[PDB]
DNA sequence: CAGTCCCTGTTCGGGCGCCG
DNA sequence: AACGGCGCCCGAACAGGGACTG
């Protein structure tokens, strides 16, 4: 006979013909004995925890933990198995509040539910598909076994159950006051408004009994009555926020792992800093797949994280969001495919910076890194305010209007003003539109045998220029970008190339300017010494000019 | 005291499980005013964590509407019940409808919120609210009445529309009315007041029984069809003459009876781009010849009803934008053009949204179903403004592609 | 006409950061 | 040694299309 709590329980069933779990117990240390029959015996008279016998036959092992920074521990269940046959629940977690988006408040409050999941209970009908023992002796006692009425941390339905239920809770208290902003993340409640700091008090009160009545406690141990405020991992401060203070690892030995979590640092860093670079670092995660395997730090990962550890000397600091005011965006080239970006209203008040440094694509241009970096930008600020930032990007508004009114697939960037901030992002080279009168005609062509991995490139021009060149280890598709290569190698400043292959010219069409491939960088670097280039496509083996001149000699 | 009438997911499917993107702030304020109202009258029920399905939502204006409108995106759990709005209970498409001088699309999709929807499947039209920066958790709705911009919608009150419609038919013989999703599609040959005006009496049999007092007009005898057209030179270069044959070795994967045999004896040697090419006798012959061809329609080129609609959209540049309809390659039931739709010359995501939302309606009326599109875009940059543009309420299949263009066939 | 190859693309799962 | 959320950078597995060979 244990009494119903006030919260509406949640039902929750399980995948059909499958059962409940049966595991058997874990053996662990004697700190871990005396550290959790104290919690059983707590929680059995408070009505959190129900006792069972041989009517239950299932079971589960459960260890437990220490806290952050605390004196109190963690019971964890390894509902691992259970979590395989339990129905999947939709999460109503979306994502992350940012501190970015918090909006000016007068007074601030953050609260913290005690025994979040242990105050919530569990379906009435379900209560029975958690069953564990809990022997008192590690070979003596038999110990009697428990079971849950409440959320048991580690069971994967805990974690929605808890912040629907939190919200059931809340709506009724929000719809009382509505001018009062509640963030709910999780059990920590963030509580702001305009009122006094007497006033506020006086809601936040009534906020704690408000919740007393579905049995939710909010001790004064966590309670936060004047800033600065540790929310969500950061320090608000009444006008300014910033990040916990980060410690990188300084080891005089660097491994797999060292560097996995010194990345992970300075990209959870890049939020406020700007200008983190992870390419060099990321760089040396390549290919090695032992964790623990030394690596030694090159050059250019040694002058990147020596730069990154002088941004983090200097103290930073974010401001919160007006809505009063409009959003600006700003982007710089940090080169090699780098980005990094700046949100802020007032100028250098800045919101929240990051990073963009991501490669897709064997071969690609700054113009559209540049603009997959708006639509990062552009997603993210939709999340954390709800709308697109004016973009200030460093590009002409001439080289983006010849980039995508040219593109053969859409492209656009919203609202945005040219920044004269060097290094400009502009197009390196022009494919022309028209064949060039009194420039060279260059045929070229390539092949390549499929066994031998032996091929030819060469071109032949309407001057009689002509030239074929023996390939080793190569492919078709090499032989095609090698002829155009040749051609260009081989002709004036102006050129007309002909080619029939579809793989190549949909390379160049495309003007990038870096690629993977060593040989379409050294295209890229002769398409920028011409002033002049015009390539056409013509279908191989039609008979078509020059063309099948230049098929007979590579092949 | 309607009886629910029993729907059920097509064998070996589960429901949609599709994640909410991010919605703006006026989209979210939107549909939190949408979805009180609809709570307030039954129409929608807030649901818990329990519910493992999903499916995005967000909110449209139409043309010239500064009404918000919840849209959801269906298309997942459309397909997962194709059995019934198709197979059951189908609708059947009217070849006339695109025989009609014009033709008024009425929203009608707020008559569906009438009718009861089966409990057992209730579970399946879930969506979630978002919150601004994660604010608060997720706010879960299911539908308790007949869902907007679902299939299985029209195809249950169907029974119902053609009772109201009755007494209008009959008034009308000559008006041909159909229904596709949320909207009714009447057709008539009248003038444009006798039509508008006979518009309104159906409005108003329609009203005895809040989007109705919009009119979307079309005129499919005004549709036109883009052909392949060869260009018409007073002096040819080789390279003109090589982007002909280029043109022409691709266009006879459609018609087979193009030959460039005489224009390619004009490209022996290998001679500079820019050297002018006479044609000769037999040149100008061949290429009078494929002219007529290319006027001729393909052979073998027929709808059928069970196979799926493909539409591929190309970007030529300066407003200018061709597509074609097609179930088999090369086999186009389709082809056309859009020029200097809005956005033109300044956003290529509007037009391109505009030209999907114009080729679908197309092909509602022609044969009453939305194709798949194969989009020369990003998906990122896709899925970052499309919903920004959209004006719709059904939402077409699409894929992204991205072919260079290599010829220009489909606009010179 | 099939069956490969070459090349390039997306999907996904795990590594890490961070929150509870 | 647990659960869920988001982000990044990584690689393996996969799909898809031109082009060559039997
Ligand atoms: C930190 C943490 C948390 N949780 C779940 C459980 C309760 C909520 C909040 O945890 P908490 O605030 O740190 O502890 P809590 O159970 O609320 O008890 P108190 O310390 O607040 O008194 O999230 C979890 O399952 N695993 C974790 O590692
Ligand atoms: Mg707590
Ligand atoms: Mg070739």
């Amino acid at each position: 006979m244990v009494p119903i709590s006030p919260i509406e329980t949640v039902p929750v069933k399980l995948k059909p013909g499958m059962d409940g779990p049966k595991v058997k117990q874990w053996p662990l240390t004697e700190e871990k004995i005396k550290a959790l029959v104290e919690i059983c015996t707590e929680m059995e008279k408070e009505g959190k925890i129900s006792k069972i016998g041989p009517e239950n036959p299932y079971n589960t092992p459960v260890f437990a933990c220490k806290k952050k920074d605390s004196t109190k521990w963690r019971k964890l269940v390894d509902f691992r198995e259970l979590n395989k046959r339990t129905q999947d629940f939709w999460e109503v977690q979306l994502g992350i509040p940012h501190p970015a988006g918090l909006k000016k408040k007068k007074s601030v409050t953050v609260l913290d539910v005690g025994d979040a999941y242990f105050s919530v209970p569990l379906d009435e009908d379900f209560r029975k598909y958690t069953a564990f023992t809990i022997p008192s002796i590690n070979n003596e006692t038999p110990g009697i076994r428990y079971q849950y009425n409440v959320l048991p941390q580690g069971w994967k339905g805990s974690p929605a159950i808890f912040q629907s239920s939190m919200t059931k809770i809340l709506e009724p208290f929000k719809k009382q006051n509505p001018d009062i902003v509640i963030y709910q993340y999780m059990d920590d409640l963030y509580v702001g408004s305009d009122l006094e700091i007497g006033q506020h008090r006086t809601k936040i009160e009534e906020l704690r009994q408000h919740l007393l009545r579905w049995g939710l406690t909010t001790p004064d141990k966590k309670h936060q009555k004047e800033p600065p405020f540790l929310w969500m991992g950061y320090e608000l401060h009444p006008d300014k926020w910033t990040v916990q203070p980060i410690v990188l690892p300084e080891k005089d030995s660097w491994t797999v792992n060292d560097i996995q979590k010194l990345v992970g640092k300075l990209n959870w860093a890049s939020q406020i800093y700007p200008g983190i670079k992870v390419r060099q670092l990321s760089k040396l995660l390549r290919g090695t797949k032992a964790l623990t395997e030394v690596i030694p730090l090159t050059e250019e990962a040694e002058l990147e994280l020596a730069e990154n550890r002088e941004i983090l000397k200097e103290p930073v600091h974010g401001v919160y969001y007006d809505p009063s005011k409009d959003l600006i965006a700003e982007i710089q080239k940090q080169g090699q495919g780098q980005w990094t970006y700046q949100i802020y209203q007032e100028p250098f008040k800045n919101l929240k910076t990051g990073k963009y440094a991501r490669m897709r694509g064997a071969h690609t241009n700054d113009v559209k890194q540049l603009t997959e970096a708006v639509q990062k930008i552009t997603t993210e600020s939709i999340v954390i305010w709800g709308k697109t930032p004016k973009f200030k990007l460093p590009i002409q508004k001439e080289t983006w209007e010849t980039w995508w009114t040219e593109y053969w697939q859409a492209t656009w960037i919203p609202e945005w003003e040219f920044v004269n901030t060097p290094p400009l992002v502009k197009l390196w080279y022009q494919l022309e539109k028209e064949p060039i009168v009194g420039a060279e005609t260059f045929y070229v062509d390539g092949a390549a045998n499929r066994e031998t991995k032996l091929g030819k490139a060469g071109y032949v021009t309407n001057k009689g220029r002509q030239k074929v060149v023996p390939l080793t280890n190569t492919t078709n598709q090499k032989t095609e970008l090698q002829a155009i290569y040749l051609a260009l190698q081989d002709s004036g400043l102006e050129v007309n190339i002909v080619t029939d292959s579809q793989y190549a010219l949909g390379i160049i069409q495309a003007q990038p300017d870096k690629s993977e491939s060593e040989l379409v960088n050294q295209i890229i670097e002769q398409l920028i010494k011409k002033e002049k280039v015009y390539l056409a496509w013509v279908p191989a083996h039609k008979g078509i000019g020059g063309n099948e001149q230049v098929d007979k000699l590579v092949s | 005291p309607i009886e629910t009438v029993p729907v059920k997911l097509k064998p070996g499917m589960d429901g949609p499980k599709v994640k909410q993107w991010p919605l703006t702030e006026e989209k979210i304020k939107a549909l939190v005013e949408i979805c009180t109202e609809m709570e307030k009258e039954g129409k929608i029920s807030k649901i818990g964590p329990e519910n493992p399905y999903n499916t995005p939502v967000f909110a449209i204006k139409k043309k010239d509407s500064t009404k918000w409108r919840k849209l959801v995106d269906f298309r997942e759990l459309n397909k997962r019940t194709q059995d019934f709005w198709e197979v059951q209970l189908g609708i059947p498409h009217p070849a006339g409808l695109k025989k009609k001088k014009s033709v008024t699309v009425l929203d009608v999709g707020d008559a569906y919120f009438s009718v009861p929807l089966d409990e057992d499947f209730r579970k399946y039209t879930a969506f979630t609210i978002p919150s601004i920066n994660n604010e608060t958790p997720g706010i879960r709705y299911q539908y308790n009445v007949l869902p907007q911009g679902w299939k299985g919608s029209p195809a249950i009150f169907q029974s119902s529309m053609t009772k109201i419609l009755e007494p209008f038919k009959k008034q009308n013989p000559d008006i041909v009315i159909y229904q596709y999703m949320d909207d009714l599609y009447v057709g008539s040959d009248l003038e444009i007041g006798q039509h508008r005006t006979k518009i309104e009496e159906l409005r108003q049999h329609l009203l005895r029984w809040p989007f109705l007092w919009m009119g979307y007009e079309l005129h499919p005898d005004k549709w036109t069809v883009q052909p392949i057209v060869l260009p018409e030179k007073d002096s040819w270069t080789v390279n003109d003459i090589q982007k002909l044959v280029g043109k022409l070795n691709w266009a006879s994967q459609i018609y087979p009876g193009i030959k460039v045999r005489q224009l390619s004896k004009l490209l022996r040697g290998t001679k500079a781009l820019t050297e002018v090419i006479p044609l000769t006798e037999e040149a100008e012959l061949e290429l009078a010849e494929n002219r007529e061809i290319l006027k001729e329609p393909v052979h073998g080129v027929y709808y059928d009803p069970s196979k799926d609609l493909i539409a591929e959209i190309q970007k030529q540049g300066q407003g200018q934008w061709t597509y074609q309809i097609y179930q088999e390659p090369f086999k186009n039931l389709k082809t056309g053009k859009y020029a200097r739709m809005r956005g033109a010359h300044t956003n290529d995501v509007k037009q391109l949204t505009e030209a999907v939302q114009k080729i679908t309606t197309e092909s509602i009326v022609i044969w009453g179903k939305t194709p798949k599109f194969k989009l020369p875009i990003q998906k990122e940059t896709w899925e970052t403004w499309w919903t920004e543009y959209w004006q719709a309420t059904w939402i077409p299949e699409w894929e992204f592609v991205n072919t260079p263009p290599l010829v220009k066939l489909w606009y010179q």
